[PDB]
């Protein structure tokens, strides 16, 4: 058990002991069902990648001095030229469109070949990292920790550049030369009454 | 025993060894609230939590407002220090309100969760040291270790006298503040001095002649 | 059956008194299909306030 | 809108109480074609506290009865 | 024992006598617990330790004459010098460097469970071969500890009073006793 999510709480049933992060949280009996519950788990394994992934891409573009996520769009909205790490890209908006759509058809009809296989390794652990059965449940444990952070991140940004119109770096920078007035109750828009 | 109403009889569930063993237990419940004893536990821990809170806040008013009388600690009124205090403040209210509401809701979420299982916040590792000392004292509404820091509950000879005192003067509290801001509405002066006015004058300084608490006369 | 001036609860569904409960008169020691003779309190749609089952019809609740 | 549901949930509070109270007795049909006067006033000055004594019969599962009920033949 | 610590008092059941300076003062039954208690030692010891460098630094500074403790960050919150050599090198830079630096410590010390006294190499003059007059050093040690630990408390509200350095609040009261002290401060009680 990753932890009594909840000190004096009660664990739930249909929540086996030994699994990565298993803090026994759902209060609201969700996956009580063996079926449902694998598909919980693949999911959010496959979350807590893709949101890694994001915040990596989003703190990568802004901190370099690019823009921050929602600028890329603004080159093809409207007329303009996608460009990458300042190498410009001398391509067609549907060009990479139906390209990166046939990418993702071809890898995620992969993924739905075989059945459910998460943790493939081998081929595609070819740096062997869970070559251990306990420190492998180490990793994985770990692993599902930073997913849910980055989902959790993720909706960060999304909640303050909706209320501010404003790059996450420029919140962070703004409530470092003032906390006091530059926080959501000081944005005004996350409460109605103030 | 001692009842609030002499030759009236006594609840029917008001009279059981938790009740009379409770506190400050008189057999006064004549919406008898408490024939369920689930229910009477819970008013219990509420009563207790509204005592604390209401004598708190009663010294809160009077001392300030009592020395403001003396030249020095010269206070604004109670119902005004709001609008003083946010002109000198530092933060906005709107914040200042949310962090206090974080912070009390974390405690407030220790409370209830003990009170929903008692031996809930002893759980070992859940924090570095709290569960030591996080035990319930066997009395739900006591807890121990820091509170009661200065080991008063060691002594059980004033166990019940304790008890009792605070449950007195919680109520007592209560009632204060309650006329208070019933005066507050009715004159709209300071506490202390509609009390100066009834004393300089008993026999026409009251809400029988404030022309508002008795309006057909 | 259970002995006289005994309650049990009516389950026939047909029965004016189903899921109800109601008191046992008596009960047959003979063999008759409806040994069972239940009282009532509560007159059906035409002023009855005893019926007649056979054993399993009722459970002494 | 408030005032009126305070006072209707008084009413029939205060009607549901008589009605069990007058049910466990020896002449339920007399009690309820004659009214016990005392009974009558008791259960009304009692009825004040009628949202919290219901919300506690609720958080308790009592107000609500199982599956007893007189029954038609399908369900 | 080392001492009652509260002359008549009683002494606390979960406080094993041999022990670097067990006083046995813990009134308000803290450690009463095993695991929480050992936690209790190692944050005391390391606490100690801590202390005890923050005062060398402190003084060190202070009495060479390089203005106090509350007088380095200056530089930087508007050149890094250091004992009058300068620092030609950035203030992110050596955040992010002692950064590492205690975060390559610390995670050594807990990568093994508790070892406080790892002595060996960390003990590379091996004064602790002993047994019994290690035990003398380990008491000693704490008490050390705990004086520092006071020392820095002292520091911090003495200069969050005067805005002094510890050096000028002890001239003073060298000067005048009576007129420098906590009391003619006027700002540690109200009424004053
Ligand atoms: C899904 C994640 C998750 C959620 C929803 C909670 C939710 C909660 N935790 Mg838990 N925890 C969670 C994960 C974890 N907790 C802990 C460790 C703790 C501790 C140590 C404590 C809590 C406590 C609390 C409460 C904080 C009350 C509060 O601030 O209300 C904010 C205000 C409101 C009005 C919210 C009302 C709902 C709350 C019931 C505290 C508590 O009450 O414990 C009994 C507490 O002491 N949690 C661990 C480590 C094993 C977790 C791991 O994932
Ligand atoms: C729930 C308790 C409570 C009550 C009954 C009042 C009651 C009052 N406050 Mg106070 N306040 C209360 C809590 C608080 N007030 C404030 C902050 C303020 C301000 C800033 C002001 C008041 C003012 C008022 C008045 C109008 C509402 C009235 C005297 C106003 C006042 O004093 O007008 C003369 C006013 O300006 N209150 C804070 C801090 C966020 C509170 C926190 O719980
Ligand atoms: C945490 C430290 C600590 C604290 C809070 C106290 C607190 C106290 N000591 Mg104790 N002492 C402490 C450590 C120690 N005391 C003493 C030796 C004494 C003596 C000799 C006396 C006190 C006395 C007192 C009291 C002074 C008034 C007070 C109850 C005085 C007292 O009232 O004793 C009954 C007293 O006479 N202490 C020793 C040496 C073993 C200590 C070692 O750490
Ligand atoms: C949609 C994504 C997703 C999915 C499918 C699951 C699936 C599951 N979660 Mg949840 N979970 C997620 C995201 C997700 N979680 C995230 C982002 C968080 C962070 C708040 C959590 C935090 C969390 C905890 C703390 C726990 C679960 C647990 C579980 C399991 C039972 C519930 C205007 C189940 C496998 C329980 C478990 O055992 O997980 C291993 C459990 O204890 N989850
Ligand atoms: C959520 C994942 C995600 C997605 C959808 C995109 C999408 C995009 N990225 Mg990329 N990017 C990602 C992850 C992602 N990125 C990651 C993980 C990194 C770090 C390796 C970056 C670092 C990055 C940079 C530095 C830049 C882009 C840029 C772009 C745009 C052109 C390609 C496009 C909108 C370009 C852009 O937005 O130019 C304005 C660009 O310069 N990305
Ligand atoms: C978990 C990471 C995280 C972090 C580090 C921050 C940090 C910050 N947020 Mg918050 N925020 C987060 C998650 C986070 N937020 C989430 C989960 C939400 C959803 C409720 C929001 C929604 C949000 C809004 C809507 C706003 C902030 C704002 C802020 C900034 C002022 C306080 C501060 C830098 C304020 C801001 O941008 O201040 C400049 C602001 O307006 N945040
Ligand atoms: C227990 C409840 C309570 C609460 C909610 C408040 C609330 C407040 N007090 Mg405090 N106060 C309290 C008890 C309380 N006080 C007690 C017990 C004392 C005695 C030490 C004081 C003595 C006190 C003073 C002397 C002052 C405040 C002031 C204030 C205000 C600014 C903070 C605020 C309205 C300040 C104020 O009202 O400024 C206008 C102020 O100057 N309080
Ligand atoms: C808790 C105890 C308490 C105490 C010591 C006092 C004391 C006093 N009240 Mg009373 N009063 C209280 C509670 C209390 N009140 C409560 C709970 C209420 C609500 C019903 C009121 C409502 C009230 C009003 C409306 C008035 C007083 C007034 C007074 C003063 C004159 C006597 C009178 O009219 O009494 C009653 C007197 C100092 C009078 C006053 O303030 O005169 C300036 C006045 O008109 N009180
Ligand atoms: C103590 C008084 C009392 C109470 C608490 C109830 C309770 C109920 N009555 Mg009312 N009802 C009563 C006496 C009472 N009735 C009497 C004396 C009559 C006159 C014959 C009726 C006739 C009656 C009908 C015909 C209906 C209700 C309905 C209801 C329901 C909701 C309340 C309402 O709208 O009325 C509930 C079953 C309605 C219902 O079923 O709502 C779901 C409904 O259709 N009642």
């Amino acid at each position: 058990k990753a932890g009594n999510w909840l000190p004096g709480s009660d664990a739930p049933a249909w929540l086996p002991d030994d699994l990565p992060g298993n803090y026994g949280f759902d209060p609201l009996s969700l996956g009580k069902e063996p079926a449902s519950l694998k598909r919980f788990t693949e999911s959010e394994v496959i979350h807590g990648r893709w949101a890694m992934l994001g915040v990596a891409g989003s703190l990568a573009v802004e901190l370099l001095g690019y823009g921050n996520w929602y600028d890329a769009p603004l080159w093809a909205v409207n007329g303009g030229k996608a460009t990458w790490f300042g190498i410009e890209v001398p391509f067609d908006l549907n060009a990479l469109l139906a390209f990166e759509f046939v990418a993702m058809a071809a890898a995620e009809g992969q993924r739905g070949d075989a059945g459910g296989v998460v943790y493939p390794g081998g081929a595609f652990d070819p740096l062997g990292f869970a070559k251990d059965s306990s420190k492998s449940g180490e990793l994985k444990l770990k692993e599902i920790k930073n997913g849910r952070l980055a989902m959790v991140a993720f909706l960060g940004f999304v909640a303050q550049h909706a209320a501010t119109g404003k790059g996450p770096i420029a919140a962070l920078g703004e409530h470092l030369a003032n906390p006091w007035g530059a926080n959501f109750a000081t944005n005004g828009i996350s409460v109605p009454f103030f | 025993r001692q009842s609030w109403l002499p030759g009236s009889q006594i609840p029917a569930h008001l009279d059981t060894p938790a009740a009379q063993a409770l506190a400050g237990n008189f057999g006064f419940d004549p919406l008898g609230l408490g024939k369920d004893p689930v229910a009477l536990r819970w008013y219990q821990q509420a009563e207790l939590i509204h005592c604390r809170t209401a004598m708190a806040g009663v010294a809160g008013i009077l001392i300030p407002g009592l020395l403001t009388k003396a030249g020095a600690l010269n206070v604004p009124e109670w119902y005004d220090a709001g609008k003083v205090a946010i002109e000198n403040s530092f933060a906005p209210w709107g914040s200042l309100l949310a962090v206090q509401l974080f912070l009390c809701g974390f405690v407030e979420a220790k409370r209830w969760q003990d009170i929903r299982k008692p031996g809930s916040q002893g759980e070992p590792g859940s924090f570095l040291g709290f569960e030591a000392s996080l035990k319930g004292t066997s009395e739900l509404g006591y807890p121990g270790g820091p509170f009661d820091p200065l080991g008063l509950s060691k002594e059980a000879d004033k166990w019940a006298d304790w008890k009792l005192k605070e449950v007195k003067n919680g109520r007592l509290a209560m009632l204060a503040f309650l006329g208070f801001v019933a005066q507050k509405y009715a004159t709209g002066a300071g506490p202390v001095d509609n009390l100066a006015a009834h004393l300089k004058d008993p026999w026409h300084v009251n809400y029988a002649t404030n022309g508002v608490s008795l309006p057909f006369l | 059956g259970p002995k006289r001036g005994s309650l049990v609860k009516i389950l026939r569904p047909e029965s004016y008194w189903f899921n109800q409960v109601g008191k046992v008169v008596s009960v047959d020691q003979s063999g008759v299909r409806y040994p069972v003779v239940v009282r009532f309190e509560n007159q059906n749609y035409a002023g009855v306030t005893t019926n007649n089952y056979a054993l399993d019809e009722v459970v002494a609740a | 809108t408030f005032g009126f549901l305070y006072v209707a949930g008084y009413i029939g509070y205060v009607g549901r109480q008589y009605l069990i109270a007058v049910k466990g007795e020896a002449k339920p049909t007399d009690k309820e074609i004659i009214i016990d006067v005392p009974l009558a006033t008791k259960l009304a000055w009692q009825g004040a506290g009628w949202p919290l004594a219901a919300v506690q019969e609720l958080q308790r599962g009592t107000l609500l009865e199982k599956e007893e009920n007189i029954t038609v033949s399908p369900r």
